[PDB]
């Protein structure tokens, strides 16, 4: 609802036509692949998918040449929505600090490309306690987009954005199923709804009910 | 134009000797927009101290770099030094705020004594930004030998007509807009509300597919930044 | 086949004559339990078949049989969206304020998607408008959260309290401020919702709303 619309209006609306740094967060929800693939289907361009730990090797001069060549085909061919995953691991160990200063080097190379430039630098993470304060500095990452997990509001918002995609009976409840995580600590409510799809996918029942919501709450 | 105009004949003078400058006022915006926008018109690097965590490990591990920062400023001969993180209302106890702030006031004391001591390259500059009794402590410490003094007004209405004009020359704007009520409808606490109405209103000018930004759009972005404030 | 029991799959699939011949052939089939601790009445209330639950209630099936998760046939019928099944179960004497494992009532699930008929018929039978689950949350949290302003109003017809504190401490006015429904915020404030009551976050409903 608000995540696909914030990432959508922050990526594809400035793509062919003012932020550009879309930072995906949220450690409860796995995520980070439904939006990369959804972008890989809605937009038809070149995508250099990089798990992050792909350019950590003996070499030191090869990294900048790799991001500069991928940036020359990204800067030459199309507004590549290149997806950098798990920056928290490579954001803190001489190799890791080495790709940390390298990470600030490419963050300066997007600082030279203020915005509306040919190509775009999206970003994904799940741990913000290890992220440098210079990474989330405004002007660099102007959009801090969360995975809907804060207990009070965005839990119901992600209930709405997951009920907008999948089937639904009127048995879908919110009070006991958002106040239960308020009493006992729980995570990945979206992935627990997906587990309810993994218990209603047994082809016995045609419409999902709350027996797999509470049964998913007690089993997983 | 009242800040960049006064700042051009000091910053841009050794470009196309003043030792430092201080900026006082409520903790809004204009201390970094001026130093980094005019440092950006200088085409020079921007060297920050920013005493905090992860910087005593990231930029140097056991180096206070009070001279090594002038070695990085010696190799990077065009440079502008500015204190940004220390400008906070938290250093108000006048004991640990004045001691912890007095370590950086001493740092810029020995730095101004290095610029007065000798010069290895030109364009070396330092910019201060504080608002507390520490301002009066700096006036007790500055015996007024080598320092430049430039008045920095707070983000008032007169600091919004000119920053709205300078920050409105960049993008398109209609001529039938009143530059008084739209400046008065963005009260206190920064100028980044003005720059957020301009820059965040250009996305509504592109959304509406208009070639020029209208006054109703600036009002819309005023309401949008006032929903966030 | 929703369950291993054949008569439950006949109750869900709507096999009227085969379920009548099966239960008339063997009376025990109506009362048999499956792995989910459900009977034919539960699945027939899920599917919403009228004549099947009228044959089962005609033979005298227990109306308040709870499963492992506590779902009574009124929870599943009022939670299914069928008015006639609620008419039959309330006609037989179902518990208007029965609680499942988590503690919700069929009035709550009726109030989820703003079902007016099931709300008026359950509340008319003697349901509790201010009924609370284990998690301290009445139906006005569904009504204000899901945007069901008409459920707020018809719960106020039955004198529902507007200031039930949640397990965090938020009144239903905060959940009216969740969806940013200004009509629900102003209407609840006018009808008697207290803005002064705060949660553990020490935030008023006006501070949480944007």
């Amino acid at each position: 609802d608000i995540q696909k619309q914030e990432v959508r209006e922050a990526v594809e609306l400035p793509l062919t036509h003012p932020p550009r740094g879309v930072l995906m967060y949220g450690p409860p929800g796995c995520g980070k692949t439904m939006l990369a693939k959804a972008v890989a289907h809605h937009t038809t361009a070149a995508f250099i998918r990089v798990v992050g730990s792909e350019f950590v090797q003996k070499y030191l001069g090869e990294g900048p040449r790799m991001v500069r060549d991928v940036f020359r085909l990204a800067k030459e061919n199309a507004p590549a929505i290149i997806f950098i995953d798990e920056i928290d691991a490579i954001a803190t160990t001489g190799a890791d600090r080495e790709v940390q200063r390298i990470l600030l080097e490419l963050l300066n190379q997007m600082d030279g490309f203020d915005q509306n430039v040919n190509v775009k630098v999206i970003m994904a993470t799940n741990r913000a306690d290890t992220l440098d304060p210079a990474l989330l500095r405004p002007g660099r990452l102007d959009r801090k987009i969360e995975f809907p997990l804060p207990d009070r509001r965005q839990k119901r918002l992600i209930f709405s954005t997951i009920t907008s995609k999948m089937n639904l009976s009127e048995e879908v409840d919110l009070e006991d199923y958002v106040a239960r995580p308020d009493k006992i600590s729980g995570a990945d409510i979206n992935s627990i709804c997906q587990e309810s799809g993994m218990l209603a996918v047994r082809e016995n029942r045609y419409i999902v009910l709350a027996k797999d919501f509470e049964k998913a709450y007690k089993t997983v | 134009d009242k800040q960049i105009k006064e700042i051009k004949e000091v910053i841009e003078l050794p470009v196309k000797q003043p030792k430092g400058v201080l900026l006082y006022g409520p903790p809004g915006t204009g201390k970094t927009l001026l130093a980094r926008a005019v440092a950006h018109h200088t085409d020079c690097t921007f060297i920050r101290v920013s005493g905090s965590e992860l910087v005593q490990k990231f930029i140097g591990e056991g180096a206070r770099m009070v001279r090594e920062l002038f070695v990085m400023a010696r190799e990077h001969a065009p440079s502008i030094i500015f204190m940004d993180e220390i400008d906070s209302i938290g250093s108000s106890r006048l004991e640990g705020g004045s001691g912890g702030d007095s370590e950086v006031q001493r740092t810029m004391l020995e730095l101004l004594n290095q610029l007065d001591g000798f010069e290895a390259t030109k364009n070396i500059k330092v910019i201060m930004a504080t608002n507390r009794i520490d301002i009066l402590d700096s006036a007790l410490l500055r015996p007024g030998r080598i320092d430049r003094k430039i008045e920095f007004p707070p983000p008032n209405e007169e600091a919004r007509l000119d920053i709205l004009k300078i920050h409105s020359r960049k993008m398109n704007l209609t001529r039938g807009i009143n530059l008084r009520k739209i400046a008065e409808l963005m009260p206190g606490a920064s100028g980044a509300e003005v720059k957020g109405v301009c820059t965040e209103a250009g996305m509504y000018a592109l959304r509406e597919r208009r070639v020029h930004v209208t006054q109703e759009d600036f009002e819309m972005a005023v309401a949008k930044v006032m929903q966030k404030d | 086949c929703v369950s291993n029991l054949m008569v439950c799959n006949l109750a869900y699939s709507g096999k009227l004559e085969e379920l009548k011949e099966s239960i008339l052939a063997d009376k025990s089939l109506a009362t048999r339990t499956d792995q989910d601790s459900r009977t034919a009445l539960h699945w027939a209330c899920s599917a919403g078949h009228t004549e099947i639950v009228e044959f089962l209630l005609q033979l005298g099936v227990p109306v308040n049989d709870k499963d492992d998760a506590g779902w009574s046939p009124l929870h599943i019928a009022a939670s299914a969206g069928r008015d006639e099944i609620v008419k039959a179960l309330l006609g037989k004497g179902a518990q208007v304020n029965a609680v499942n494992q988590n503690g919700c009532t069929p009035l709550h699930y009726a109030a989820s998607k703003n079902r007016h008929e099931i709300a008026v018929m359950l509340l008319e039978g003697g349901a509790n408008p201010d009924a609370k689950d284990h998690y301290e949350a009445t139906a006005m949290h569904r009504a204000a959260a899901k945007g069901n302003l008409k459920m707020i109003h018809i719960l106020l017809y039955y004198k529902a309290s507007t200031n039930i504190q949640d397990t965090e401490g938020n009144t239903p006015l905060h959940l009216a401020c969740d969806e940013e429904r200004v009509e629900e915020a102003k209407l609840l404030v006018s009808q008697g919702a207290s803005i002064y009551i705060e949660n553990k976050e020490e935030k008023t409903p006006l501070q949480v709303a944007k």
